[PDB]
Order: structure tokens, then C-alpha cells, then sequence
RNA sequence: UGUAACGGGGCUAAACCAUGCACCGAAGCUGCGGCAGCGACGCGCGUUGUUGGGUAGGGGAGCGUUCUGUAAGCCUGCGAAGGUGUGCUGUGAGGCAUGCUGGAGGUAUCAGAAGUGCGAAUGCUGACAUAAGUAACGAUAAAGCGGGUGAAAAGCCC
RNA sequence: CCCGGCGAGGGGAGUGAAAAAGAACCUGAAACCGUGUACGUACAAGCAGUGGGAGCACGCUUAGGCGUGUGACUGCGUACC
């Protein structure tokens, strides 16, 4: 805190609260008693953790009829209309798209939906496999899943 | 299996002492330390 | 994440400022002093619920040795002679005969005196 | 038919101003307007004006007769106190309270 | 139900008149503090006055044992610096005998407002006269 | 000597139940102007008992 | 909230000595 | 016509057609209870004492409702010793009305 | 300092000794209703036993506050937060409903993180009391009156 | 427009969804100070409560208890840290 660290008044006599630092965090406009600094808040999960967890997900996801699993999941061009006629076909809203390679295209389309998002099997994270009503899986990006869990 | 239906095992997360906050907590006012001497005092303690 | 107490420390007080009511002075104005008294009110209520047992068990005597004395017998006779006879009406029912049924505390004090003779 | 008239941050603690107020409470305004020009205190100036804007309302907005004007409510509110440093002996200072109050006058038939 | 309470506005006191001729001052004052009270009734309420009016004959004669005639001492203090005077129990019977009965009731009531008011219903008389013909006050041997 | 004990409220209050102001009795009328006046003070016209003594 | 308090100003009394 | 008897570890002194709050009777709403243990009966001058019970005295009672009576604060305070406990309690009643008393 | 060496009144027993039989008397015990801990026994729920004054202090279990996710969800101008009443409710921290005020925010649930709870620290800042309408109005060189101006003149102007 | 000193301040009018949003301006807590109403209080002694409890006033749906306010009188009772 700025100020000086003159004490305020003389020890004794005053008849006031002995005082010190005008910047004592018991006064208006003093220090915080424990002022936070700049925190690292990330935890290390052990990479077997990380790999059961993502295993117990995806089983789950197969129990609640969830992981939508297809062979061949793209768009024509790039265009946002035609990735929200092919979701409401293949009748869901709220979906996260694994696919084998990211097809620009698809990136693209979906990128301005919020209810969507498209990702490479490397990609995904556990907290995207619950967020999401259903997980549309590419056989591809299962291969690919099955090959990095093991 | 939702983001709002994750719960931990039980006895994973105990809650930590909460020093000074009242009679109810069994750890108010001096919260653990008892009755004065080096012990009591902030940064006080003899060393190993 | 900062915490401001102003709501809740504002609630609290209330509590212990509306139990307050009819208190004298700061006692219903001034947190501090409003807080002792509904502690100290708190300590004599507890204390009191006893009291008030010992209280009416003393007034119902004392009436039934008022009524006892008017039909030629004390409080102590009396009850002694309810105990030999074997009647069991307790000194709450017997004071409120003494008051409101006065022949029925004669028959009562009849029933006594026979089991002592 | 109540009128009400204020005079608000009136110079003059509540306290003194009370005194003056508790003469005419109640009264007729003929015999409060006369009670308050024989009041030898500042405060019978500042209400009596007060009394008289409040009959001058009730005259002029509200068609009342003055002749049936009585003083319904009267009271006096603690204004903002102005904060003044007064000098005292051996260079310590005092903090001088100007007391202000908001003097209000209901007049009504009823 | 909850138990009952004299009411002050609906209680029945009667009058009495009792001869304290050769009666022991104490054995007097305890019978005459007890009906006072109300302590003889059953609608006794400690809170209520439920006692009797009682005349009190003749407190000039009234009787005490051993040597108290000479030797019981009244004191009291006047609230001046040294102000503590003492009469015996024949000087307060010679001066003021209506006193040595009212004293004697009044250390044996109640203390505060209720207590006060109790004895407020004892009329003490020196003599085998009183006034109080109009309340047909009944004898009462204590 | 200073006081040991913040007075109350009410002790205040009792203090000034002597404070309040006495209403002048009644007004006294001129026989001749009419004016309302203090007994024994001339009006604010300038009349007393009927005599107009000054000039305003 | 309190007024910085004052430098020492002179004493009326000498404070009674108990030694 | 009164009868007193006895019920939840107190006694009662009640007339036909007067409501009685007991202690929590383990009986419904509607149900019907018949109090045995009669200590005394009283019709002006006739009044039968029980020694203790009035030989065929009994007590018709109607439940009319369960519920739990006013809250009350326990509050427990040492001065001094940094002991302070406060709790609530609100007692379960049974109002019974009489419905019929016979001797 | 005042009786002042029965707590008082009073007492010749209302004192003392002896014997006896009654009664009063506690949050002790019993009765009735309720809650909780621990151990038994059955099978999470019964049954039974027993325990539940507490400082330092150890152990256990919770309430509520702000913030993140759940939430582009849900409540909200047909009235959010906050304020102030009332009612109900739980063993407690608390909770819920609702009148009035307010005028745009709020947020279940289950998790996550703490600037997370104040009556004291001759604590800090602001506000406001008290003493009190009290002390005081600063050199005891001194004022009086007429006129003027003015809403008003002891104080200004002449 | 009106009272007022060609004031301060206020009452109308008008603006505005709202002026008890009027610039000393969002909300507007508490201490603290008042006006009004109900009940109590001038023979009465102390941590000011609590247990008991009359009377009075008020509101209700038996015209009756019930609720609310007040609290004479009385047992117990020497704040907190
Ligand atoms: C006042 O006290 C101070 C100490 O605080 C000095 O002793 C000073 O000399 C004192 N003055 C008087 C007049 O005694
Ligand atoms: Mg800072
Ligand atoms: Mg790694
Ligand atoms: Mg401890
Ligand atoms: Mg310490
Ligand atoms: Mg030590
Ligand atoms: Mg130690
Ligand atoms: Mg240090
Ligand atoms: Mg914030
Ligand atoms: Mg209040
Ligand atoms: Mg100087
Ligand atoms: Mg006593
Ligand atoms: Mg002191
Ligand atoms: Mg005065
Ligand atoms: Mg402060
Ligand atoms: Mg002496
Ligand atoms: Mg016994
Ligand atoms: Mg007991
Ligand atoms: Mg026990
Ligand atoms: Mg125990
Ligand atoms: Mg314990
Ligand atoms: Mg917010
Ligand atoms: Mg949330
Ligand atoms: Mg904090
Ligand atoms: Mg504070
Ligand atoms: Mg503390
Ligand atoms: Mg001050
Ligand atoms: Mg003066
Ligand atoms: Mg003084
Ligand atoms: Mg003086
Ligand atoms: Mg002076
Ligand atoms: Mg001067
Ligand atoms: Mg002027
Ligand atoms: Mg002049
Ligand atoms: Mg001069
Ligand atoms: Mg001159
Ligand atoms: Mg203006
Ligand atoms: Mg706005
Ligand atoms: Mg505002
Ligand atoms: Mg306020
Ligand atoms: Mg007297
Ligand atoms: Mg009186
Ligand atoms: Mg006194
Ligand atoms: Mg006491």
C-alpha cells in the first residue's frame, strides 16, 4: 500500500489505540491482511486417471444412448444453413462431433452454432463428453478413440 | 451422468479448520492454541 | 472472491433486535445491549420453566391448607389421611376442589379423617 | 381540507423552535398568529411566517375560509447540522454543530 | 385448564373485631397477619389481597412473657447522624400502644406495594371503643 | 466532574417538563383603535387607553 | 472515526509523586 | 357433572362437551378413547372417590386433533467461559373432547 | 455512621434434651411425551440396554455469504436484487410464503473456489448521541439620545 | 399563480412511467430526533428481565373464546468481554 511507514502518533500518552502503519490492515485504506498473489490452480491427474475417467465417460455414454456413432459425418461447402438441416434431420440440437480428420468445411459451418461443436479425436476432453446432450462419433474417430485409450 | 450430477466419494473432501469464527465451532476465540506463552503467539514456537 | 457482510450482518441483528421488543432503552435499540438482555432474558426463561413447577405446586398447597383448616384439619394431616384412604387426586385437581367445589373437598377431608381414626 | 406549509433548513436547533411550536399546537390560527407575535423568542419569527404561508396556501389553492383554520399538526425535524472548528485554549479545537431544523405547519377546517 | 386467581375486583372481604386484651403480643400478630394475607382462604392468590378487615380492641392490654414488659427494645433510626432512639415496650404501651400491635403485624406481612396495602386493612384501637359500627364487624377469637 | 453514566432519553425529558413557554394570558383591546395589545404597553399604532400618546 | 490526537501541551498539575 | 382423571403422567378435571389438551395419545384423528382410571365423579352433593379409581368409572374421549404446541427457546449461557448453546423445542399435544362421563 | 453477635417479625416455646409419627422440600428419583449418542441382538429397519453439566482442548456433523460450472437453462416490468412488516416452519446456524416499499436484476440442483460470518482489540472510517440549550461570546476605554435607511436597527449612516 | 424581505423556504400548476426521481435528486438500513394513537406511570426502592397475572384498548370466524398491544400486583433475579 502507498504511504509512509512514519507511526501515526507517539506509543504512550495519547490516550488513542497504539498505532504503527497507517497502511495496518485493521485501518480504512490499510493492507489486505493476506492479499492474494497471482495462483497456479491446476491439479495434476495421473495420466491412468485421465484415461479410466475418459473410459467411464464414453461407457456411460453408450449406457444413456449418447454416443451417436456414424461412418461418414461432413457438409457440402461451408455454410452454417447446411450443418442445422442435417442436425435437425438427424434430429438432435445440443451435439459434439468427433471426426476422424477436421474437415475445414464442417469446422466452419458449425463454428456459429453454440449448441454445436466439431473436434479431431485428439481432442476430446471429459468435461465436453458430459456437457453435451449427444456425442456424434465418426467410426474413424472411434478407431482412433479405441487405438489412444487402449 | 451431467456436469450437475458429479458427486466425490464419501470421506474424499473434508472440510478444513476454520480458526476464530465463534463459540458454536469449537475452535472461537483462541482458537486451538489455548491460554498465552510462545505457543499461542503468531509466528511463535521453538524450533526442532 | 470478496464477500461483503452488510445483508446478513443487517439480518442478524434484526433477529436479535425484534426478540427485544418491549425492553427498556438501548435494550431495544442498541445490538450490543439488545444481546445480553435476549441472552439473559433466554437464561431466565430456561431457569423459570422449572420455577414455575415449584410456584403453582406452593400456591396449590398453601390453598389446600387453607380449605383443609376451614373443615377442621391441616394440609399435612389431610394428605397423610388422602395416602391411607389410597386416593390419588393430585394437589393441582385437590386446590382447584378447595376453590370451585367445595362440598366435593368436604367429602375429600371426610375421607382423610376416616382413614386416620 | 389539510395545507401544509415548511420552512426547511430553518437556522435554529429543533429543541429551541419546539418551544415556540407547543404554544400554538391545536389552536385557532387568529389566536396562534396573536400567541406568536407576543412570543419574545427568534423561533415565534420563523413558525409565525411558516403559519401564515400555510393559511396564504390554503387560502389560495384549497378554497378555505381562515376563519375556520386551526392548527392540526405542528412539528419540528432535526435539519442537517452544519460542522464548524472553534478554537480552544492550548491549540486544540472543537467541532461547533450549526443545528438546522424543518419547521411544518398543517392548518385545517376539521 | 390453568389455575385459578383471585380477582381484586370480585373479592369478598369481611370485617372482623378482636379484644387483644391478655393475648401474647406474637401469638396475636401471627393469627392477624394470616388473615390480612388471606392465608385462611382458599382463593389465596399471592399476588392478590384476598385477606379481611380486622378491628384490633384494646391494644393497650395486649400481653408479653418473661421480662419484655421492661426489656424488649423498638429502635429506630431518624436518618440524622446519631439519630437512634429506642423506647421499651412499656413506654411505646405508655405513649403510642396502638404501635407495639402495628409493629409487630407489620414485620410479619409482606414487604413492597401489596404487603402495605394489607395492613392497611388492620385498625388498631387503645381502648373498647371503635367507629366502624356500619361494617357490622363479627367477633373473631384468636 | 463529568458524568460516569450516559443520562437517558427519559432523565433528559424530565429535566424539560419545566422548559416549555407560558402563552401571554390574554390580550388586552384599545377602547378607541380597537388594536390587540400587551397590558400596560401602548398599541402598534401608537394608542394607550384610548390616548394616541405617539406618531407611529 | 477519531481527530489525529495532539502533541504534548502543557499540564495544569505535576502528577502526585508515589515513591 | 365433572370427572377427574388421570392421562400422560397428569391429571384432568373435565365436564361432557369440554376440549382437554393431553400428551401425545398414539390414536387417530377420528378415533374414540376410553379413559378407565377415573379418580373422582361429582353431581353437586353425589361425588363418588376413587380409591383409587371409581369402580366402572369411565371417560368417552373423541381425538379431535394432534399437533405440536407453541416453539420454545432453551437457551444455555456460562458468563465468562465461552459457552453458549442455544435450541428449539416444540412439545406434541393430543386435544381430546369429552364426549361422555358415567359412574 | 444505625438496632446491628436469631436474616427480620416475633417467641418462655416458636428454646434445649429424648422418643415417636406426619408433612414441606432439588434441575436427585418416578410418571408422561420428545430428541440424540454408544453398545447388544435380530433384519437399512425394528427390539432392548445404557448414556447425553462442561473450560483448555480433541473428534464428528451442518447453516449461510460472494464467486465458477451445470445455465443461450430456469424466475423476473403481470415487478429482480435490496429495504420493511406479517405468517408459517426446522434441534440450531437457518428456511419458506406473503403485504408494502423498490424499479432490474436474480438464480434451483449437484459440484468447485474462498477477501465466507464480528460486540469487544484505549481496534479503523463515517454518522449520531450525552453532558446542555449548560460553560462561554477574548482585556471592566463606556455609553446616551434624535434623525435616516430598511422586512427588521444596541451594533450601519448622519 | 400564491405566502415571503423584488429573500431563504414552501403550497399550487405543469413535465414525466414516477417529483416521497426537483438537482441537498436511484435504492434509502441503523444509531439518533420528533408528531400522533393505545395502555401503563406521581406511597414507590436495585442488571430493569423472567415466571405468575388482574384491568384496559383493539382485531377477528362461537358472541365467543382466540389473536395483538399494554402490564397494576407478585416469586425469582448483582450486565457482557
Ligand atoms: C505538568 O506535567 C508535566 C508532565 O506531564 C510536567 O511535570 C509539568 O512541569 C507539569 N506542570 C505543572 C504546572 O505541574
Ligand atoms: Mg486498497
Ligand atoms: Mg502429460
Ligand atoms: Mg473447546
Ligand atoms: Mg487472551
Ligand atoms: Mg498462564
Ligand atoms: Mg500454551
Ligand atoms: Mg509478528
Ligand atoms: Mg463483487
Ligand atoms: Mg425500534
Ligand atoms: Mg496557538
Ligand atoms: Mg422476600
Ligand atoms: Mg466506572
Ligand atoms: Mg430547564
Ligand atoms: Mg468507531
Ligand atoms: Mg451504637
Ligand atoms: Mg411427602
Ligand atoms: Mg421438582
Ligand atoms: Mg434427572
Ligand atoms: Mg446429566
Ligand atoms: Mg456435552
Ligand atoms: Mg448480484
Ligand atoms: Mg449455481
Ligand atoms: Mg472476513
Ligand atoms: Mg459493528
Ligand atoms: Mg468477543
Ligand atoms: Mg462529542
Ligand atoms: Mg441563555
Ligand atoms: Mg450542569
Ligand atoms: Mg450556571
Ligand atoms: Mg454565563
Ligand atoms: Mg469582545
Ligand atoms: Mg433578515
Ligand atoms: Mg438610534
Ligand atoms: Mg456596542
Ligand atoms: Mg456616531
Ligand atoms: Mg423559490
Ligand atoms: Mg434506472
Ligand atoms: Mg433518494
Ligand atoms: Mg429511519
Ligand atoms: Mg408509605
Ligand atoms: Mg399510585
Ligand atoms: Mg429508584
Ligand atoms: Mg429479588
Amino acid at each position: 500500500v502507498t504511504g509512509s511507514g512514519k507511526k501515526p502518533w507517539r506509543q504512550k500518552g495519547t490516550g488513542r489505540a497504539r498505532s504503527g502503519s497507517i497502511k495496518s490492515p485493521i485501518w480504512r485504506s490499510g493492507g489486505v491482511t493476506f492479499a492474494a498473489r497471482p495462483q497456479d490452480h491446476s491439479q495434476k491427474v495421473n495420466k491412468k486417471m485421465y484415461r479410466g475417467a475418459l473410459k467411464s465417460i464414453l461407457s456411460e455414454l453408450v449406457r444413456q444412448d449418447r454416443l451417436i456413432v456414424v461412418e461418414k459425418f461432413s457438409v457440402e461447402a461451408p455454410k452454417t444453413k447446411l450443418l442445422a438441416q442435417k442436425l435437425k434431420d438427424m434430429a438432435l440440437e445440443d451435439v459434439l462431433i468427433i471426426t476422424g480428420e477436421l474437415d475445414e468445411n464442417l469446422f466452419l459451418a458449425a463454428r456459429n452454432l453454440h449448441k454445436v461443436d466439431v473436434r479431431d479425436a485428439t481432442g476430446i476432453d471429459p468435461v465436453s463428453l458430459i456437457a453435451f446432450d449427444k456425442v456424434v462419433m465418426t467410426a474413424d474417430a472411434v478407431k482412433q478413440v479405441e487405438e489412444m485409450l487402449a | 451422468m451431467r456436469l450437475n450430477t458429479l458427486s466425490p466419494a464419501e470421506g474424499s473432501k473434508k472440510a478444513g479448520k476454520r480458526l476464530g469464527r465463534g463459540i458454536g465451532s469449537g475452535l472461537g476465540k483462541t482458537g486451538g492454541r489455548g491460554h498465552k506463552g510462545q505457543k499461542s503467539r503468531s509466528g511463535g514456537g521453538v524450533r526442532r | 472472491a470478496r464477500v461483503k457482510r452488510g445483508v446478513i450482518a443487517r439480518a442478524r441483528h434484526k433477529k436479535i433486535l425484534k426478540q427485544a421488543k418491549g425492553y427498556y432503552g438501548a435494550r431495544s435499540r442498541v445490538y450490543r445491549v439488545a444481546f445480553q438482555a435476549v441472552i439473559k432474558a433466554g437464561q431466565y426463561a430456561y431457569r423459570d420453566r422449572r420455577q414455575r413447577k415449584r410456584q403453582f405446586r406452593q400456591l396449590w398447597i398453601a390453598r389446600i391448607n387453607a380449605a383443609a383448616r376451614q373443615n377442621g384439619i391441616s394440609y399435612s394431616k389431610f394428605i397423610n389421611g388422602l395416602k391411607k384412604a389410597s386416593v390419588e387426586i393430585d394437589r393441582k385437581i385437590l386446590a382447584d376442589i378447595a376453590v370451585f367445589d367445595k362440598v366435593a373437598f368436604t367429602a375429600l377431608v371426610e375421607k382423610a379423617k376416616a382413614a386416620l381414626a | 381540507m389539510e395545507t401544509i406549509a415548511k420552512h426547511r433548513h430553518a437556522r435554529s436547533s429543533a429543541q429551541k423552535v419546539r418551544l415556540v411550536a407547543d404554544l400554538i399546537r391545536g389552536k385557532k390560527v387568529s389566536q396562534a398568529l396573536d400567541i406568536l407575535t407576543y412570543t419574545n423568542k427568534k423561533a415565534a419569527v420563523l413558525v409565525k411566517k411558516v403559519l401564515e404561508s400555510a393559511i396564504a396556501n390554503a387560502e389560495h389553492n384549497d378554497g378555505a375560509d381562515i376563519d375556520d383554520l386551526k392548527v392540526t399538526k405542528i412539528f419540528v425535524d432535526e435539519g442537517p447540522s452544519m460542522k464548524r472548528i472553534m478554537p480552544r485554549a492550548k491549540g486544540r479545537a472543537d467541532r461547533i454543530l450549526k443545528r438546522t431544523s424543518h419547521i411544518t405547519v398543517v392548518v385545517s377546517d376539521r | 385448564m390453568k389455575t385459578f386467581t383471585a380477582k381484586p375486583e370480585t373479592v369478598k372481604r369481611d370485617w372482623y373485631v378482636v379484644d387483644a386484651t391478655g393475648k401474647t403480643l406474637g401469638r396475636l400478630a401471627t393469627e392477624l397477619a394470616r388473615r390480612l394475607r388471606g392465608k385462611h382462604k382458599a382463593e389465596y392468590t399471592p399476588h392478590v389481597d384476598t385477606g379481611d378487615y380486622i378491628i384490633v380492641l384494646n391494644a393497650d392490654k395486649v400481653a408479653v412473657t418473661g421480662n419484655k414488659r421492661t426489656d424488649k427494645v423498638y429502635y429506630h433510626h431518624t436518618g440524622h447522624i446519631g439519630g437512634i432512639k429506642q423506647a421499651t415496650f412499656e413506654e411505646m404501651i405508655a405513649r403510642r400502644p396502638e404501635r407495639v400491635i402495628e409493629i409487630a403485624v407489620k414485620g410479619m406481612l409482606p414487604k413492597g406495594p401489596l404487603g402495605r396495602a394489607m395492613f392497611r386493612k388492620l385498625k388498631v384501637y387503645a381502648g373498647n371503643e371503635h367507629n366502624h359500627a356500619a361494617q357490622q364487624p363479627q367477633v373473631l377469637d384468636i | 466532574a463529568v458524568q460516569q453514566n450516559k443520562p437517558t432519553r427519559s432523565k433528559r425529558g424530565m429535566r424539560r417538563s419545566h422548559d416549555a413557554l407560558t402563552a401571554v394570558t390574554s390580550l388586552s383591546v384599545d377602547k378607541t383603535s380597537g388594536e390587540k395589545h400587551l397590558r400596560h404597553h401602548i398599541t402598534a399604532d401608537g394608542y394607550y387607553r384610548g390616548r394616541k400618546v405617539i406618531a407611529k | 472515526g477519531k481527530p489525529r490526537p495532539y502533541s504534548p501541551r502543557p499540564t495544569s498539575h505535576p502528577r502526585p509523586i508515589r515513591v | 357433572m365433572y370427572a377427574v382423571f388421570q392421562s400422560g403422567g397428569k391429571q384432568h378435571r373435565v365436564s361432557e362437551g369440554q376440549t382437554v389438551r393431553l400428551e401425545k395419545l398414539d390414536i387417530a384423528t377420528g378415533e374414540t378413547v376410553e379413559f378407565a382410571e377415573v379418580l373422582m365423579i361429582a353431581n353437586g352433593e353425589e361425588v363418588k372417590i376413587g380409591v383409587p379409581f371409581v369402580d366402572g368409572g369411565v371417560i368417552k374421549a373423541e381425538v379431535v386433533a394432534h399437533g405440536r404446541g407453541e416453539k420454545v427457546k432453551i437457551v444455555k449461557f456460562r458468563r465468562r467461559k465461552h459457552y453458549r448453546k442455544q435450541q428449539g423445542h416444540r412439545q406434541w399435544f393430543t386435544d381430546v373432547k369429552i364426549t361422555g362421563i358415567s359412574a
